């Protein structure tokens, strides 16, 4: 009750689905920036805060230390405004025979000094401005952030044998071709040079059987097939009922499959949405593994590691199986075993037994015929 | 790594992990669990020595049994076919429990100082006496499963109750022994009911109701799944087959994977589905032919009966019985 | 009895000692201090003291 | 980077949403549909031939 | 028709994941409730026998005294 | 929509200050108040 051409209709279903679900999937949440989740990151350097809105900052030769300068050494923070953006400079990997250090504006700064960068003079400002680094006072580097190629999954293959077969049936099925055979076997004289054929001729037998040969060629030619073999029907409808099952069984466990990714899609959705998910309540939302693991957690075994190294022996050795994906590297074979199996019916039969089933196949034929 | 084995992985997968893909399983997969076990061996015993049971001396036997001639007659061919296999194992090298770690088979006892004779330090029995010719089988059997891993006793105190409940016997308060004993009587039930429906003509005798409840008792189905009658047949079928192979271990790994089912957090999910409900025949069981074990990390796809040589020969008994 | 068990890189001993000096590093790392408002007394020789410079 | 300097600058705001960062998801699901579908086409196309043998 | 291996939630399938939270997380709150109560336990004692005592605390747990 | 009793994002945010408590947040904040005012410094002396 469900013929084979509606299964594309599902399979275009089912790809609107899984479209819908990965465009959401393919989005991830970022490293967090806010401030207040890593002020502690700043509170425990190993010098305190330089909250630093006022004089210069200056880099000179190693030595003794001008009195009133305060040293920025590495491990350094400093709170600062740098164009308007309130910002945390952490000092790293100063040069050597090199030091820098706040001079406020009443400490005199020494010889050979380089002011890398320098505040206004804002006493009645209340909210400073800071600084203002021009192209070339200051090198800023963003990340690169090269995104790698998409994770593509190989397209299998599939050999199309009947298309270049649909394509003659297209150029026969044609009116014209029928009309030119019914007016060229009834007259073939027009088409051939026979008046050329006779003259240049010294034997009429010659244009005779040239004239017997293009008419068996035409009837051959309207005669003939569009295969160029005599297909066992039973045998092809028999692959047909099969393959329609398997494919009918794919689809099935495809959807079911498809319920978990747009499960986990629907959750992805919360998350995007800035929304904190518990742990369990996102395990509720992949049924399939929280129902494992709860077992895991009944049964009280909570180590994990060489279970994935003997499931997937291509992990052995792999302390960090987990944070990769290697199903590319692992793919599975598309050898038909089918063939190793006629290979050893071959090898166990005889070959006038082979003979025998080409005579068996012939006598259906001429059964299907008559 | 130090106790599963590497070649039954895909299997294994395939037998616990479905519940993941949503594709069906083959029952030769879960068959394939044996391979954690050693060959389970028959020794039959005899007025000499006692031999290994084969397919070949099997066969022989059951021609005999089935000419139907006089006891004479019978006892000498089943002596001669004794005597044959008997060389054959001498030639193999013994029988195969010499060679097992817990079983064994004495040499001849030694003789203790004084009662040493020279280079004779050997006893031989007194059997050895009688002449080879007259072999005969004393009427006696010894079934040696050889289950390493799979053996009942190793199961455990949980394994057991957890088996008895999921068969839905008496568990509480009771040694694995008396457990085992009830587990054992439940599937002689299911033996017995498998061949009484065999005499009576098959599944497709029965009524709906009938199978239904039959494949509640076997435990391959819940009352949430509203099968079809092919569907059922071919469960039948599959658990058929494999409680003849006479292993709880993987009746219970067949079992348990038919009641893994979730629970949605949403109401809208899952969808109405768009395809109709699974349907099958007892012809897509495939249990007339061997299935190696897929190489791990390689598994390969299923085939289906019908495509195998001869198929419409060797499916006639299955085609005829449904079409009929 | 023969088991032929394969060498377990997880059972060397080669990442205690490394990770206990990169904990006494991490300590030693917030003993770092400028030369401003610096003053310890040393001993009579003139050689530091133990507890002093910790 | 600077002249006998370098520093690692942060950011200090309050972020009221997460940032998005599009991470590909692989998956199978896809070439197994467009597998079916070319199975599919094949089947017909076959079918479509032998009815025009069969009647023509 | 629904899809397979799927069904509504009965009561033996237990507690929703974010009620095991919920009950997870209940000890880390009492011990925000306790360790002040054992501190103030500690502080808040006095000895029960000194040199000078001519008796002892007695606490008759049935009450057969 | 969700079949399950879900749990407000603020509930949630007041119990994460619970859960993400760490030992060393527990030990030393606890045992200052304990060491000083306990057996060893000051309750034992007094008490002793
Ligand atoms: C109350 C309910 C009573 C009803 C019977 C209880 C349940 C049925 C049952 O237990 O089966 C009987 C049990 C059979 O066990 P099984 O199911 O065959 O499991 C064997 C598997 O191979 C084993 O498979 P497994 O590995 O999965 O199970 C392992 C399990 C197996 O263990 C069990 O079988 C436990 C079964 C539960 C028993 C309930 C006990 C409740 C007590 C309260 C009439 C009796 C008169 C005598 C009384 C005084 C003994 O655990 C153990 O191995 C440890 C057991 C011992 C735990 C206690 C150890 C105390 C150590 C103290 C320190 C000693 C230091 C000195 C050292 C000296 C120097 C060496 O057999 C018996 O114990 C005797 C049978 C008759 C009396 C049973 C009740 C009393 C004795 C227990
Ligand atoms: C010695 C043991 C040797 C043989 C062991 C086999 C056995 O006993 O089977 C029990 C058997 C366990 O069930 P099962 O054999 O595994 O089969 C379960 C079915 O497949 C159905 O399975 P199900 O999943 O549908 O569950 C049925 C459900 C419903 O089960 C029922 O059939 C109805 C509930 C009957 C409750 C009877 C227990 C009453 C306890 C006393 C309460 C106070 C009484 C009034 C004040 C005094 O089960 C329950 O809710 C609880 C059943 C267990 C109750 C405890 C029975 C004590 C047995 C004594 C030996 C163990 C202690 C040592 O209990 C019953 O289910 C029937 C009642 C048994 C009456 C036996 C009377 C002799 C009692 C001797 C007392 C010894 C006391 C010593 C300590 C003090
Ligand atoms: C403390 C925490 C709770 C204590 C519970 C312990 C239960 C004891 C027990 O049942 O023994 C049977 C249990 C074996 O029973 P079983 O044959 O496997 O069947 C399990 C029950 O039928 C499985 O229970 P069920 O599924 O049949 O449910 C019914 C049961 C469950 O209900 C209850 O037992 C208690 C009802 C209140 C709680 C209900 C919450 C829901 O109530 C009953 O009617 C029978 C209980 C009497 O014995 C043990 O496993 C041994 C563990 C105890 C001994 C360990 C060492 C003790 C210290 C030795 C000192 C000397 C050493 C030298
Ligand atoms: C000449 C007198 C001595 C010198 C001058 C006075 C002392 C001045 C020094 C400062 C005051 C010392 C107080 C001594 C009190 C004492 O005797 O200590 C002992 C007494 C109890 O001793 P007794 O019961 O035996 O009399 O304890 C108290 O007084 C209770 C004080 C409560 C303190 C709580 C502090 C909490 C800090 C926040 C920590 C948060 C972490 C979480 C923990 C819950
Ligand atoms: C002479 O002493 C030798 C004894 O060697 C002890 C070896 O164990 C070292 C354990 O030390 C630690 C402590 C913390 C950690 C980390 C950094 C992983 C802690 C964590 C989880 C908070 C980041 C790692 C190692
Ligand atoms: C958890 O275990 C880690 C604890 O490790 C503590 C190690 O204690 C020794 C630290 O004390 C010192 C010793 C010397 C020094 C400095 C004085 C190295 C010498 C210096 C700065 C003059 C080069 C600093 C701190
Ligand atoms: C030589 O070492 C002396 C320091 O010993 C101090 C003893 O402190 C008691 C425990 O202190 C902690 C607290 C937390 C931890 C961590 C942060 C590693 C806990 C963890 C694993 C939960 C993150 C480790 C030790």
């Amino acid at each position: 009750d469900v013929p084979i051409e509606k299964i594309p209709e599902h399979a275009n279903v089912l790809l609107k689905k899984i479209d819908a679900c990965l465009e959401i999937l393919s989005k991830d949440i970022g490293e967090v920036t806010d401030a207040e989740a890593h002020e502690m990151y700043f509170e425990t350097s190993k010098f305190q805060i330089l909250h630093i809105y006022t004089g210069c900052v200056a880099s000179f030769p190693e030595g003794d230390v001008p009195p009133g300068a305060v040293e920025c050494l590495p491990g350094q923070v400093i709170r600062t405004k740098v164009n308007g953006e309130d910002v945390m400079l952490e000092i790293d990997e100063v040069d050597p025979g090199y030091q820098v250090c706040w001079f406020k504006p009443d400490v005199p700064l020494p010889e050979n000094a380089e002011i890398l960068w320098s505040y206004p003079y804002e006493p009645t400002a209340a909210l400073p401005t800071g600084t203002t680094w021009e192209e070339g006072q200051a090198n800023v580097l963003i990340p690169a952030e090269p995104t790698p190629e998409a994770a593509v999954w190989p397209p299998t293959p599939v050999t199309n044998v009947y298309a270049p077969m649909a394509e003659k049936l297209a150029l026969k099925s044609n009116p014209e071709l029928k009309v030119l055979f019914k007016e060229a076997l009834l007259q073939p004289a027009k088409l051939l040079p026979l008046d050329v054929d006779y003259q240049c001729s010294h034997d009429r037998e010659v244009v005779e059987a040239k004239r017997d040969r293009y008419l068996t060629a035409l009837v051959e030619a309207e005669q003939a097939p569009p295969l160029p073999f005599t297909p066992d029907v039973l045998q092809l409808q028999l692959e047909h009922n099969v393959l329609k099952g398997e494919l009918i069984d794919r689809l099935r466990a495809l959807e079911y499959t498809i319920v978990t990714e747009q499960l986990q899609a629907r959750l992805h959705e919360r998350r995007l949405r800035g929304d904190v998910i518990d742990e369990w309540e996102e395990l509720d939302y992949h049924p399939l593994v929280r129902d494992d693991t709860y077992l895991a957690i009944d049964f009280g075994d909570p180590t994990f590691g060489r279970y994935i190294w003997k499931l997937f022996p291509h992990t052995d050795g792999d302390e960090e199986c987990m944070f990769k994906d290697t199903r590319l590297d692992v793919l599975p074979p598309q050898v038909n075993p089918l063939n190793a199996i006629l290979a050893q019916h071959t090898a166990q039969t005889p070959v006038h037994r082979s003979l025998e089933k080409r005579l068996w196949t012939e006598v259906r034929a001429t059964a299907v015929s008559e | 790594h130090r106790l599963m084995l590497d070649e039954v992985t895909e299997s294994y997968k395939e037998i616990f992990y479905s519940h993941y893909t949503g594709q069906l399983r083959d029952v030769r997969k879960c068959a394939h669990l044996r391979l954690y076990d050693g060959t389970s061996t028959v020794l039959l015993l005899t007025n000499k020595e006692p031999v290994e049971l084969t397919s070949e001396l099997l066969q022989k036997w059951n021609a005999i049994k089935a000419a139907k001639l006089s006891p004479e007659e019978e006892k000498k061919a089943r002596n001669e076919a004794l005597i044959e296999a008997y060389k054959e194992q001498e030639l193999h090298g013994g029988p195969h429990v010499k060679h097992m770690q817990g079983y064994g088979i004495p040499a001849d006892t030694p003789l203790l100082g004084e009662n040493a004779k020279g280079d004779q330090y050997t006893q031989p029995p007194e059997s050895a006496s009688i002449p080879l010719e007259q072999l005969e089988w004393t009427g006696d059997t010894v079934f040696i499963p050889a289950e390493y891993r799979t053996e009942m006793e190793d199961w455990g105190r949980e394994l057991t109750k957890l088996a008895n409940q999921f068969l839905l016997l008496p568990w509480r308060f009771v040694s694995n022994a008396w457990n085992q004993r009830r587990l054992v009587s439940w599937f002689e039930e299911i033996l017995q009911e498998d061949a009484l429906i065999a005499k009576e003509g098959g599944v497709q005798a029965l009524s709906d109701d009938e199978l239904k409840v039959a494949l509640l008792d076997r435990a391959v189905i819940r009352c949430d799944e509203e099968l079809t009658r092919g569907d059922m047949e071919a469960r039948y079928k599959e658990i058929s087959w494999l409680m003849s192979l006479r292993n709880p271990f993987i009746v219970l790994a067949w079992q348990t994977g038919y009641y893994r089912s979730t629970y949605s957090p949403e109401d809208d999910l899952p969808e109405a589905s768009i395809l109709p409900k699974l349907n099958r025949t007892v012809l897509d069981v495939d249990v007339h032919n061997e299935l190696a074990p897929d190489h791990p990390e390689k598994p390969l796809p299923r085939v289906h009966p019908a495509l195998y040589p001869n198929s419409h020969l060797a499916l006639a008994k299955e085609v005829a019985v449904l079409a009929k | 009895a023969a088991p032929a068990e394969k060498p377990d890189p997880a059972l060397d001993a080669t990442k205690a000692l490394p990770k206990a000096l990169e904990e006494v590093e991490f300590f030693q790392s917030y003993a770092v201090r400028r030369k401003t408002g610096f003053h310890l007394f040393n001993r009579a020789t003139g050689s530091p003291t133990i507890v002093g410079p910790m | 980077l600077m002249n006998g300097l370098k520093m690692r600058m942060f950011s200090l705001a309050r972020q009221q949403a997460p940032k998005i960062v599009h991470k590909p998801v692989l998956s199978p699901i896809p070439e197994h549909l467009r597998l079916v579908k070319n199975v599919a086409q094949v089947q017909i196309d076959m079918l479509k031939l032998l009815n025009a043998q069969a009647a023509k | 028709v629904p899809v397979a291996n799927f069904r509504p939630k009965k009561p033996w399938d237990g507690p929703w994941g974010i009620q095991i939270s919920q009950k997870k997380d209940r000890p880390f709150i009492a011990m925000w409730i306790l360790f002040p109560l054992l501190l103030v336990d500690h502080l808040t004692r006095e000895y029960y026998a000194y040199w000078h005592s001519s008796k002892v605390p007695v606490t008759d747990v049935f009450g057969d005294f | 929509a969700p079949l399950y009793p879900v749990l407000s994002q603020a509930s949630l945010y007041k119990r994460h200050f619970f859960k993400n408590i760490k030992l060393f947040h527990v030990v030393f904040y606890v045992g200052a108040p304990c060491v000083t005012f306990g057996t060893a410094a000051w309750s034992g002396s007094n008490r002793n």
